[PDB]
């Protein structure tokens, strides 16, 4: 029998904090719950915040008071405002010799309180809190505090903008700041509550002042931080741009950091280079168009545009010596998008002006893209080099939009370069050299409008003329090739250049990934004209895949570069070749088919159903995008496929391997799959009678989507689809929550046979009461994706009413329930994530069922707070007012329902 | 206990995959349902290294508000943490400033690794380009899948190599 003691609270969060045992733990923390929200807590607390015990313990006391205040507030009698208020305080101003934490802990409490009686009860806060605070350090440093965390918690608080009390705030900064005598601490203090405030609606031109306090502030090493920081916020601000003429006296401040970000790199000091540059892009990435609209300042838009390539060239390696150039990127290409935004009187002069500079970033960025030497690159760690990869990435993405507006000269540029570095001089040899200059080609080579190539035959003939003794330069070389994919395709002739290169770096086991991507890309690219490479191509990769050279995704990948490649030959050679390639495996799985129930033979058999999925994923003779030979490899392969689910009934893994086989031929021959219908129906209507599984709805509705209006062969799926729907209702009686994912597979199906074949729906043996039913109570399931798969039910559900669909606006006599949930959904019972598909769901009621809408929703509002008891009548009818408009566009009833929703909530 | 166990606090909005993570972590097995955590649920997590045993104490906390439970007590004594979010979900990802400020409120500079889970989504709303959290030097961003098992060990890795001031460390 435990009660609410601070004694016994301190056993507990001792047992928390040190017992090592874990059950234990658990038990504190469900017991610590209890004690928090007991109206104990309210004497315990203030015991646990004595000087007489450790700070951890105290600190749970300023967390209770905290978590009480901010969400128990009508546990608190009116009486206990002022007497808590002023308690606050007290340990405020206690706690300044104590610990941080607690003190933080403490100013968010009275933070919190501040703010829920603010507007009524304690008019004056933030001038009081100032008043109170004065009359000494520790004093100083609390009110900081207090007034840096009170703007946080505005933030996110539920439940009239405090921005306008900030003018009372900043007169304090300013005066605590241009003061000789404020310690250091003070200082920081001060340049962190100054970031608060800005985070919100406080215009910069009333910011200046402390803009200036705070670039005087960087040159102190204390300070810099807390300054940068300052800095980046008022720039970043999102009402920042109205404020031009501040923007103005903002550039000199910058460019007055040349000398301190230049001795900064010389001495190898990152932390600073990195600030200064942060707050050069901060003013560019934001502000670059309006700086460049005033034209009468270009000399120093230009020495900010100079600034910042500074950065981007900084001598070194991006991970490993300079973080400073990775946060220049960002502004490069807003340069770019602004520049092509204006018309060509402005455009060309500007266009003429910055050429050259994204010349030089050219020539930089391929600098620092390119790999160290063998030796120092050894020596990286294991992140270093990863975080080396994704700036790579993040360069040729730069790359690219640079080439946007280079074009022509830059491909001509970077040609040069390389073949004279290849054919003209001999220089020590730098295999990096070489790398760099076809990595640019490469981020380039897919955005090479068909117009200009005159470098791209160039280039492909200087492909075989390199030197392929690095596996990094025989990657970049296989993916530049994959990257000229498309430009193969219509030149044919090149593809010899190039194809025996790439199959020979097949069966290279370190550039499998490069390797297989780019072949699975070049036949993508020529279907057509690699009927004389077939057999070869076949010969390679049969050979490359009976020796362990690739893993498994690639092999997938290999399966899929094969189905490309035979999708363009004569029906006879695809048989002959089909028939070499896939026989062996299909014997092995025989073999496999006659074995034991271990994993080892697990592994091999999906293996070999992946194989097969992922070349008929591929494989189209009809070109989509005599029989058909996958057809006939899966008639004949059907006796086996059953061998194999008789067998392996109760595994999932399996299971979904066989579906996918399916699932990746549907889609690949959607009428030629016809022959096909009658065996599957069987197969997928007798696995979801034995074990119900959402892969088999997903199939199901493939056919459905296909046959449909092909009453040919349709009838074996309607079946289907009956016996599915009377499964999965029966199955979603008994565990209503337990299977999300099998119901948003059965509401996808029933959405798609609202929007193929409505007449569906006016079967009988369907229960579309039941099914309507479900789809409500699916609205309110907890995982987000089973949600909005209900909501697509109902969008292709309400079209259908009065559209040749008795049964459809028959259930329109439960449609009152679809409104109630949907606006227990709006009002905060749905994540603010499905708020677009909920009132999807609104226009469709508005648009196809106006007249029911109508009655339905003046009654459904009538109940006092039913959406949110946070809402007035008056807001309640004035949506119904604006939902009720007959000409409403999605564009607006989305508006409306994110805007009510916010009213619902805070 | 030859080897030291530290206290890392998972973090995140509902719904974001916490929990899913951690339970794929300790069983194997991906969760389908969402099953909302009450304050918090701390799992004992171990890996064996190149080096020698790593053991975490993961502290599962609540997203959801109404079930918050003790959070700024959680926190307490952190070694380093995990602040998760949904690619597929634009509030959760608005929402990592929060709850960053609140981890840094009670431990400051300990290691914190940021993870966008859910790639596997075909439909992503947030890119991975986006992100600006790990231009920290105790700070790193990945891409996760607890669906997929994508980047599945990342963070963990990435925390202990901080932790045992060792780049050198790899999972056995
Ligand atoms: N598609 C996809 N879904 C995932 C992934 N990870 C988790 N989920 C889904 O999200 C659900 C789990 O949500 P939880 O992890 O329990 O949410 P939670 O973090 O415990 O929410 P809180 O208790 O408030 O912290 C599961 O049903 C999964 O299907 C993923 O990587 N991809
Ligand atoms: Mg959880």
């Amino acid at each position: 029998a435990l009660d609410f003691t601070v004694e016994n609270v301190e056993k507990a969060l001792h047992q928390l904090y040190y017992d090592p045992n874990i059950e234990n733990k658990n038990l504190a923390q469900k017991w610590l719950m209890q004690a928090q929200v007991s109206p104990q807590a309210w004497h315990f607390s203030w015991q646990l915040l004595q000087p007489d015990k450790v700070p951890e313990i105290q600190y749970f006391g300023a967390s209770a008071l905290h978590i009480k205040i901010s969400r128990y507030w009508s546990d608190i009698p009116t009486d206990q405002y002022e007497s808590l208020k002023a308690q606050l305080f007290t340990q405020i101003t206690r706690f300044a010799s104590g610990s941080k934490i607690v003190l933080t802990r403490l100013c968010v409490a009275l933070a919190s309180l501040a703010l829920s009686m603010m507007p009524d009860a304690w008019p004056c806060a933030v001038a009081d809190m100032v008043r109170l605070f004065q009359a000494g350090q520790g004093r100083c440093l609390a009110l900081l505090e207090l007034l840096t965390v009170l703007p946080e918690e505005f933030q996110t608080s539920r439940l009239t903008s405090l921005a306008v009390e900030c003018g009372a705030v900043f007169p304090l900064l300013e005066q605590l700041l241009q003061q000789p005598s404020s310690p250091s601490c003070v200082r920081q203090k001060v340049l962190k509550c100054f970031s608060s405030w800005v985070q919100l609606e406080v215009p910069l031109q009333d910011c200046e002042a402390l803009i200036q306090a705070a670039f005087a502030a960087l040159q102190d090493s204390e300070l810099f931080d807390s300054s940068v920081e300052a800095i980046v916020n008022a720039i970043s601000q999102p009402d920042a741009q109205r404020y031009v003429n501040t923007l103005l006296k903002l550039i000199p401040l910058v460019l007055g950091l040349q000398e301190q970000l230049r001795q900064a790199v010389q001495n190898g000091d990152m932390e600073t280079s990195h600030g200064i540059c942060r707050i050069a892009v901060a003013l560019g990435e934001n502000h670059s168009r309006a700086l460049l609209d005033q034209v009468e300042h270009w000399q120093s838009f230009l020495a900010l545009v100079n600034m910042i390539m500074f950065c981007t060239g900084i001598p070194g390696h991006y991970p490993v010596n300079e973080t400073t150039s990775s946060l220049t990127l960002t502004f490069w290409y807003t340069l770019q998008d602004d520049i092509l935004s204006f018309e060509a009187e402005k455009q060309a002069v500007y266009q003429q002006v910055y050429r050259p500079v994204y010349f030089q970033l050219v020539d930089v960025l391929l600098h620092k893209a390119q790999f160290p030497s063998d030796e120092e690159y050894g020596f990286w760690s294991s992140d270093e080099k990863e975080q080396f990869r994704i700036y790579r990435v993040d360069i040729s993405d730069t790359l690219m939009y640079v080439y946007e507006m280079l074009g022509a000269e830059l491909l001509s540029n970077l040609y040069d370069k390389l073949g004279r570095l290849l054919t003209s001089s001999e220089e020590p040899y730098s295999w990096q050299h070489t790398e760099a200059l076809l990595y640019g080609f490469q981020s380039i080579a897919e955005t090479i409008d068909v117009n200009y190539s005159d470098v791209v035959p160039g280039l492909i003939g200087l492909i075989p003329r390199i030197s392929i003794s690095n596996v990094q330069l025989a990657d970049t070389v296989m993916f530049t090739i994959g990257a000229l994919s498309e430009w193969l395709a219509d030149h044919p002739v090149m593809i010899n250049s190039v194809l025996p290169l790439v199959l020979h770096a097949l069966g290279n086991p370190e550039l499998s990934v490069s390797s297989v991507s780019t072949l699975k890309k070049i036949c993508r690219e020529c279907k057509y004209d690699l009927p004389p490479y077939a057999a070869n191509i076949v010969a390679v990769s049969q050979d490359v895949l009976m020796k362990q050279i690739h893993k498994t995704s690639q092999c997938m990948w290999l399966m899929q570069a094969l189905g490309f490649l035979l999708s363009a030959l004569q029906v006879e050679e695809i048989l002959k070749n089909l028939h070499s390639l896939i026989s062996p495996y299909i014997q092995q799985l025989e073999k496999l088919a006659e074995e034991i129930p271990n994993p080892s033979n697990k592994l091999a058999i999906v293996h070999i159903l992946g194989l097969l999925s992922n070349l008929f994923t591929t494989l189209d003779i009809s070109h989509h995008e005599g029989p058909n030979p996958v057809v006939v490899v899966l008639q004949q392969v059907f006796q086996l496929i059953q061998k194999v689910l008789s067998k392996w009934l109760n595994d999932a893994q399996v299971v979904e391997a066989v579906c996918a086989i399916f699932e990746k031929s549907v889609k690949t021959l959607l009428d030629d799959f016809a022959p096909m219908v009658p065996q599957l129906c069987e197969m997928l209507g007798r696995m979801y009678s034995t074990i119900p599984q959402a892969s088999a709805l997903d199939l199901t509705r493939q056919l459905v989507h296909i046959f449909a209006h092909e009453p040919a062969h349709f009838p074996p799926i309607e079946a289907l689809f009956l016996l599915v729907t009377s499964v999965t209702l029966t199955l979603f009686q008994q565990g209503p929550r337990d299977h999300p994912d099998i119901v948003d597979s059965f509401m996808q199906l029933l959405a798609q046979a609202l929007k193929r074949k409505p007449d569906l729906f006016l079967c009988e043996r369907l229960d579309v009461k039941a099914v309507f039913q479900c789809a409500v109570l699916a609205l309110k399931f907890p995982e987000a994706p089973t949600v909005k798969a209900s909501c697509g039910f109902f969008t292709e559900l309400l079209p259908r009413c009065g559209e040749v669909e008795s049964v459809g606006k028959v259930v329109q006599e439960d449609g009152r329930m679809l409104l109630i949930a949907v606006l227990e959904a709006i009002g905060g019972q749905a994540s603010r994530s499905l708020m677009d598909c909920f009132a999807d769901i609104l226009f469709a009621l508005n648009k196809h069922c106006f007249s029911l809408l109508s009655m339905w929703i003046k009654e459904a509002l009538q109940p006092p707070g039913f959406p949110s008891a946070r809402l007035s009548p008056e807001q309640k009818d004035t949506f119904s007012q604006q939902i009720l408009r007959e000409r409403v566009n999605k564009r607006r009833v989305k508006e409306m329902v994110k805007e009510f929703t916010l009213l619902c909530r805070g | 206990g030859e080897v030291p166990t530290f206290k890392l606090v998972l973090v995140g909005d509902g719904g974001t995959g916490k929990t899913t993570f951690v339970k794929r972590h300790l069983t194997g097995e991906f969760e389908k349902k969402y099953i909302a955590t009450i304050g918090v649920e701390v799992h004992p997590l171990s890996f064996y290294t190149n080096f020698g045993e790593i053991k975490f104490d993961v502290w599962d906390t609540a997203g959801l508000e109404k079930f918050g439970g003790l959070r700024d007590g959680y926190y307490i004594n952190a070694q380093c943490a995990i602040i998760m979010f949904d690619v597929t979900s634009r509030i959760t990802y608005k929402n990592v400033p929060n709850w960053h400020r609140d981890l840094v409120r009670v431990c400051e500079n300990i290691p914190i690794v940021l993870c966008g889970n859910k790639v596997d989504v075909k439909e992503r709303k947030v890119k991975a380009k986006t992100i600006t959290f790990h231009r920290k030097k105790n700070l790193q961003y990945y891409d996760i899948s607890a669906k997929s098992n994508y980047n599945f060990e990342k963070p963990f890795l990435w925390l202990a190599r901080k932790l045992a001031g060792n780049p050198q460390l790899e999972f056995v």
